[PDB]
């Protein structure tokens, strides 16, 4: 389960601000994405988080 | 940039901030109309700010123009990050001390040439602080042989290392697309690495000298 996953910054040194789900406090939370190499529990907004991994 | 210093306001007149509703990615102004960054950075809604100094408060010499359209090198890999640069034409010109171009390379920098790398990245090693200043830093080009080595299977011919090989200097998350300037000519682009600022663990640059013909071909037919 991907949306077990801890966040994946990545290599590249952007500061972009992604979202995870996060299993513990059973919600999505923000995390710093580089911009590169993504994994899959990174949505670009809290409603597609949600609607992939809610609940997981 | 971890261990930098204040550059002092616009004092990098070349530098630009990506913004899509904050700070994302920075940037070089190469003439009034087209800016160079990463490919990594390629965003929709890009707001492109110049004459900035402190990202957070209006200062009075900015320049907010949004992007017109934004090319990414059409032989860009997303997997192994080869050719990562990026051309944003801006919706309107910029006005050019506060704000200017930055030149294009002749010729491509030797190991142990002395560039400056500049951004509004993360300035922390282990942990984070993001600067409301640009910060500035001094770092050599490092040999090929050297950044293969600390990069095994990862170095194209299109990248180069520059930095400490003890850490604790080097560009970091918020900087990626800014300018690495040798000599008054744009050779590089903050592109990537393993961490910020770790020790054998140098940051690794888009080689600009490479794409130059595709850049002033690119600028012209657009
Ligand atoms: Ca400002």
């Amino acid at each position: 389960d991907f949306c077990l996953e801890p966040p994946y910054t990545g290599p590249c040194m952007a500061r972009i601000i992604r979202y995870f789900y996060n299993a513990k406090a059973g919600l999505c939370q923000t995390f710093v994405y580089g911009g590169c190499r993504a994994k899959r529990n990174n949505f670009k907004s809290a409603e597609d988080c949600l609607r992939t991994c809610g609940g997981a | 940039i971890v261990g930098g210093y204040t550059c002092g306001a616009n004092t990098v007149p070349y530098q630009v901030s990506l913004n899509s509703g904050y700070h994302f990615c920075g940037g070089s102004l190469i003439n009034s109309q087209w800016v160079v960054s990463a490919a990594h950075c390629y965003k929709s809604g890009i707001q492109v700010r110049l004459g900035e100094d402190n990202i957070n408060v209006v200062e009075g010499n900015e320049q907010f123009i949004s992007a017109s359209k934004s090319i990414v090198h059409p032989s860009y890999n997303s997997n192994t990050l080869n050719n990562d640069i990026m051309l944003i034409k801006l919706k309107s010109a910029a006005s050019l001390s506060r704000v200017a171009s930055i030149s294009l390379p002749t010729s491509c920098a030797s190991a142990g040439t002395q560039c400056l790398i500049s951004g509004w990245g993360n300035t922390k090693s282990s942990g984070t602080s993001y600067p409301d200043v640009l910060k500035c830093l001094k770092a050599p080009i490092l040999s090929d042989s050297s950044c293969k080595s600390a990069y095994p299977g990862q170095i194209t011919s299109n990248m180069f290392c520059a930095g400490y090989l003890e850490g604790g200097k080097d560009s970091c998350q918020g900087d990626s697309g800014g300018p690495v300037v040798c000599s008054g000519k744009l050779q590089g682009i903050v592109s990537w690495g393993s961490g910020c600022a770790q020790k054998n663990k140098p940051g690794v640059y888009t080689k600009v000298c490479n794409y130059v013909s595709w850049i002033k071909q690119t600028i012209a037919s657009n």
